[PDB]
Parts: C-alpha cells; sequence; structure tokens
C-alpha cells in the first residue's frame, strides 16, 4: 500500500479500497451486534446436550461461534442443528434460529 | 457453563440424597429471579403505555408489537419453568413424605412419580422444561434486538 498509489493503474483502485474498508467497518459494527445475539441465544439453548448431537457445534461459546460465523461463508453444514434425541420442539427452533 | 456443562446428561447430581433430582434442575436461582421482576416491570410499562394510547394505535406501530410479543414470551418461558418446579416439589414432597431411605436410586417408587427421578435424555418429548429452555433462547436472540 506504501508503492502502489505512484502507479497511474492502480492508485484509483487502492484509493477506493480505502473508502469501501472505512464504509463497511460500519456495517461489520452492526454485524457483529446482531451475530453477537444469535451466538448467545443459541448457545443458551443447545448447551445441556454435549454429547448428545450430532457434532459439538453448539456446546460451547468458541465452538458456537466458530459454527455461527463460518455459517456466513457457507462452510457450515445444516446437521449441527440435530439432535440424537427426540426432542423435536428443541431442534425445531433451532432450525428457525439458524434459518 | 460458556466452557461446556460438566455432567454427561445421563447422569444426575442431587445435593442431599432425600431431594428429587427435578427439584435440582428447576429451582430458580438469583439472577433468574432478577430477570423475572425486570419482565414484570417492563410488562407493566408496557402494559401502561398500552391503555393508555389504546389497544387500536397500540398495534399499529409492529416494533411495539414485536416488544409486547417478546415480553409474552419471556413470561411464557417462567411460567412453563414454574409449572415443571411444581411438579418436581410436588413429587420431592411424596418422596419426603412416604418413602423412608439412605438414596433413593434404590428404592422402587411409582411410575407416576418415578418419572421425575429421570435424566435429561429419558424426558418426555413435551416437558415443561423443554419449553422454557426453547422460548427462554427466542426471547433472548430477540431481546438482544432492542438496541
Ligand atoms: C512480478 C514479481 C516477480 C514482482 C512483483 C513486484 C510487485 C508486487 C511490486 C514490487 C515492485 C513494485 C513497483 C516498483 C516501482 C513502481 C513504479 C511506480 O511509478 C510509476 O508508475 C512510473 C511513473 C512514476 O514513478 O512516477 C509505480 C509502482 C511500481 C510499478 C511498483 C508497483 C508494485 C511493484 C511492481
Amino acid at each position: 500500500a506504501y508503492i502502489l498509489p505512484a502507479n497511474e493503474s492502480f492508485g484509483p483502485l487502492q484509493i477506493s479500497l480505502g473508502r469501501t474498508v472505512k464504509d463497511i467497518f460500519k456495517f461489520m459494527v452492526l454485524f457483529i451486534m446482531v451475530f453477537f445475539a444469535f451466538m448467545i441465544g443459541m448457545f443458551i439453548l443447545y448447551s445441556y446436550y454435549l454429547g448428545a448431537k450430532v457434532n459439538a457445534a453448539f456446546t460451547t461459546v468458541e465452538e458456537s461461534f466458530k459454527t455461527l460465523f463460518w455459517s456466513i461463508f457457507g462452510l457450515s453444514e445444516v446437521t449441527s442443528v440435530v439432535l440424537k434425541y427426540d426432542h423435536k420442539f428443541i431442534e425445531n427452533i433451532g432450525y428457525v434460529l439458524y434459518g | 457453563r460458556f466452557e461446556g456443562i460438566t455432567t454427561l446428561p445421563n447422569i444426575t447430581v442431587t445435593d442431599y440424597p432425600k431431594q428429587i433430582f427435578r427439584v435440582k434442575t428447576t429451582q430458580f436461582t438469583w439472577t433468574e429471579m432478577l430477570i423475572m421482576v425486570w419482565v414484570l416491570g417492563m410488562m407493566w410499562s408496557e402494559c401502561k403505555e398500552l391503555w393508555l394510547e389504546g389497544p387500536r394505535e397500540y398495534i399499529l406501530q409492529l416494533w411495539n408489537v414485536l416488544d409486547f410479543g417478546m415480553l409474552s414470551i419471556f413470561i411464557a418461558a417462567f411460567t412453563a419453568r414454574f409449572l415443571a418446579f411444581l411438579q418436581a416439589t410436588k413429587a420431592q414432597q411424596y418422596v419426603d413424605s412416604y418413602v423412608q431411605e439412605s438414596d433413593l436410586s434404590e428404592v422402587t417408587l411409582p411410575p407416576e412419580i418415578q418419572y421425575f427421578t429421570y435424566a435429561r435424555d429419558k424426558w418426555l418429548p413435551s416437558d415443561p422444561q423443554i419449553i422454557s429452555e426453547g422460548l427462554y433462547a427466542i426471547a433472548v436472540v430477540l431481546s438482544f434486538s432492542r438496541i
């Protein structure tokens, strides 16, 4: 970034890059707020089923954070919500909240 | 529970042997009662503004409807929790009143009453505490929206 502005080809590009980063920082803050909301919600929902799930996605705080963050890029599977037991209500609420 | 629950859902742990596990599971902690009286105060304020403005004008704003629904859902979660705890303390009263032993596990109980000794996995799919947990999670997710 210290070198690109000298190029007439690459200067304006880098300027627009700084601009759009400065702009989207605010939406990143708002997304942090809503993401923290949903994270704490689903964590409180699923924390009791440590050894009753397909995987360990929403069992702890850090793992819930990992799962929900990787869900942004579609890199998280939807089987993380399913339970092993027959508590249909909890897993339905999980489906609804994740969607 | 930030780092995970300590005991598996299959195991039942109790402070003193005579007590029913559901009494241990469904009792109100102090922060939960703080949340409860908090929800009661917020509901009082919202109902006061409803009585002032009138239902017709009150329903028009969709965000006010969202707030009313969130408060009612918190109330519903705590009501289901309290029904679970009432069944818990009634089974506890039965156990402490009629049967005498050192540990409850060795005793065989009437089935309708013995059900309240089961662990998390055995629980009926429509237990009021399950409804409480689900509605409480939804209510937390919605309460975070008041920003
Ligand atoms: C292809 C691999 C092996 C090397 C890639 C190197 C680039 C990542 C960096 C290192 C050296 C840099 C260049 C060093 C000197 C210049 C001249 C500089 O100025 C000009 O455009 C000429 C007119 C003027 O200098 O006023 C513009 C940036 C540029 C191309 C830099 C652009 C970014 C470069 C190509």
